[PDB]
């Protein structure tokens, strides 16, 4: 529902990039290149944000 | 329609919750005239039965 | 590499992404142990209890 | 095959990756309970004996 | 009943369904307590009568959407009635709507005699006499009704919003409490003030119209009208919007 | 063992309560067993 | 004793014999607020 | 292939035949008796419902 705090298989942290990686992909950056900016080089950590849904947004569209 | 009698509608999340059947009601027009071999006739409709 | 011992594996690993799933189908749903328990009034054997 | 342990359609999987949320679920189980009042020498009603 | 433990309260087991002595430790009966069940983790012409009774009662029930637990209400106060035998005379369908008017003023939702003559073929007259019947061989008493009972019913019928529903009900229980309408029926107290609620806002609906869902002659909402319009401002809300201003109110 | 006059029934036999026990539902209420009701029909005919 | 009104959100006090209701919204759907009890997770 | 649409006219096809059926076995005796007959009565709703 919401980005995993680590990257599963070793741990880095990318919790702290979606926001980062959405906005690097408003400002036209491909996806391959918004991963590099933020400096996910392990395909794994790439996996992460890659593959990642978002259904945290959707679900604050319901009045708790 | 609660204990009250009073009707809502019913959305379908409430049908889930309180168990209750998703149905919508059903109403028909009906005429009914009547012949009393008195050579008259009286038409009269019941509107949404 | 080898995890416990660090060496080199001799034959090279074809290794990548592949999408998993988790069954609904966990162990504890299904393990289920039996000794000495509610047998039935009527006919004297196990039932569950 | 790394140590055996995932011969004949098993897996080994990562004890870190499940460490990290790897897979993890929630299991949500519902149970509904209703009172009935019906019978005048029997009732029933919600309340911690 | 423990050998050593003469009238000692045996403890229930559910591992293996079985009563130990609660301070000896001895299996009292090997598997008895049946642990599963135990804990939840060619007509009589009188059942005949009851049968196309409890058809009836289901059948008005329908008519004006009334819950099942009322019906199994009614269905018990049928039996009692019917077993009790004070109603021979009286034809089943009669005491089946009285049991009907009944069972709903127990329920805390009352329907008024002529809602409950609507759904039956008994006349309004002949439930109410069936009613007093009932009461007194049950040996029951029905709390007074109130205006605000049939608020609910009216409004959402009538399809008035809710804040007009609140100041309806608001003006019916200061009327009634400021005894402007002594001796009025409570139905036609609630349909004037539905009517003085309505014309003050956006939805307004003629006194033809609040007479058919209450059952009440226009006359008679003119009637108690004319006796709460004097004090209109008084009971109104105070945090009531007046899409017409009350010293605008219709006058008649 | 056998004889065919034993095959007519003269004398009915009754099964223990353990072959049809009385079962509780809606709890206090025993709930005789498919038996019983038979049982008891016999019974009444048979006083008749 | 608190239930939450499913529609309006409004925490109100209920006893068990009277009927289940919205004080003010009138929603026959209630919700049992959280319990006051601290029960501890590990963040494991 | 018998959809929701085809299955559930059948049933309707049905559950009509009998309120119809239903209204003339009421509004006959109330005719027997010679008294005019009230339709809304007749017709019984748990039917179709
Ligand atoms: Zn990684
Ligand atoms: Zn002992
Ligand atoms: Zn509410």
């Amino acid at each position: 529902m919401i980005i995993p705090v680590r990257c599963f298989t070793c741990g880095k942290i990318v919790g702290n990039k979606w926001e980062a990686y959405l906005g690097l992909l408003q400002a036209e950056y491909t996806e391959g290149d918004a991963l590099d900016a933020l400096g996910l080089k392990r395909y794994c950590c790439r996996r992460m944000l890659l593959a990642h849904v978002d259904l945290i947004e959707k679900l604050l569209n319901y009045a708790p | 329609w609660e204990r009250d009698g009073a009707p809502s509608p019913m959305m379908p999340n409430e049908a889930r919750l309180r168990n209750l059947t998703y149905s919508a009601p059903l109403y028909v027009d009906i005429t009914k005239t009547v012949i009393k071999e008195g050579e008259e006739q009286l038409q009269t409709q019941h509107q949404k039965t | 590499y080898n995890g416990f011992t660090g060496r080199k594996i001799t034959s090279q690993i074809f290794i990548g992404p592949t999408y998993y799933q988790r069954l609904k189908h966990m162990v504890d749903d299904k393990i289920h142990s039996r000794a000495r328990g509610p047998i039935q009034i009527l006919n004297r054997q196990p039932m569950e209890g | 095959s790394y140590t055996g342990y995932n011969q004949e359609d098993s897996v080994i999987m990562n004890r870190s990756a499940v460490d990290r949320g790897f897979f993890r679920s929630v299991f949500y189980r519902s149970y509904k309970e209703q009172e009935s009042k019906k019978g005048f020498d029997q009732e029933e009603v919600f309340e911690k004996p | 009943t423990c050998p050593n433990h003469p009238d000692a309260i045996l403890v229930e087991d559910y591992r293996a369904g079985d009563m130990i002595c609660p301070e000896c430790g001895l299996v009292v009966g090997d598997r008895v307590i049946d642990v599963g069940s135990e804990w939840r983790t060619t007509m009589s012409s009188s059942d005949r009568a009851m049968m196309n009774a409890f058809k009836e009662i289901t059948t008005m029930a329908d008519r004006i959407n009334l819950p099942r637990n009322i019906v199994d209400r009614t269905n018990n106060l049928f039996k009692q009635v019917y077993e009790q035998k004070s109603l021979k005379g009286r034809a089943n369908d009669a005491i089946a709507s009285a049991c009907l008017y009944i069972a709903c003023r127990q329920e805390g939702v009352p329907r008024t005699f002529k809602e409950i003559c609507a759904v039956s073929r008994i006349s309004k007259k002949e439930i109410g006499r069936c009613f007093k019947l009932i009461l007194k061989a049950l040996e029951t008493s029905v709390d007074l009704i109130t205006t605000g009972d049939f608020m609910s019913r009216f409004c959402s019928n009538l399809c008035l919003p809710k804040q007009v529903q609140m100041a309806a009900t608001h003006i019916a229980r200061k009327a009634v409490e400021l005894d402007l309408v002594p001796g009025r029926s409570p139905i036609s107290v609630a349909a004037a003030a539905i009517y003085m609620a309505s014309q003050a806002s956006a939805e307004k609906r003629t006194q033809k119209e609040i007479g058919d869902i209450a059952g009440v002659a226009d006359v008679t909402i003119r009637q108690s009208y004319r006796l709460i319009y004097p004090r209109a401002p008084d009971l109104f809300p105070t945090d009531f919007k007046f899409d017409t201003p009350v010293d605008k109110l219709p006058q008649l | 063992y056998a004889r065919p006059e034993w095959m007519i029934v003269t004398v009915l036999p009754v099964p223990p309560l353990s072959v049809r026990p009385a079962v509780v539902m809606q709890g206090s209420a025993r709930n005789q067993d498919d038996l019983t009701h038979k049982l008891a029909d016999i019974v009444k005919i048979n006083n008749q | 004793m608190i239930y939450i009104c499913g529609e309006c959100h409004t925490e109100n006090e209920i006893k068990s014999r009277d009927p289940i209701r919205c004080r003010e919204c009138g929603y026959r759907i209630m919700y049992k607020k959280r319990t006051k009890r601290l029960v501890v997770f590990d963040a494991r | 292939l018998d959809l929701a649409g085809p299955l559930l006219a059948f049933l309707f096809r049905g559950m009509f035949k009998n309120l119809l059926k239903e209204v003339r076995i009421y509004a006959q005796k109330f005719i027997d008796r010679g008294k005019d007959f009230n339709l809304e009565l007749a017709i019984k709703t748990r039917i179709i419902s």
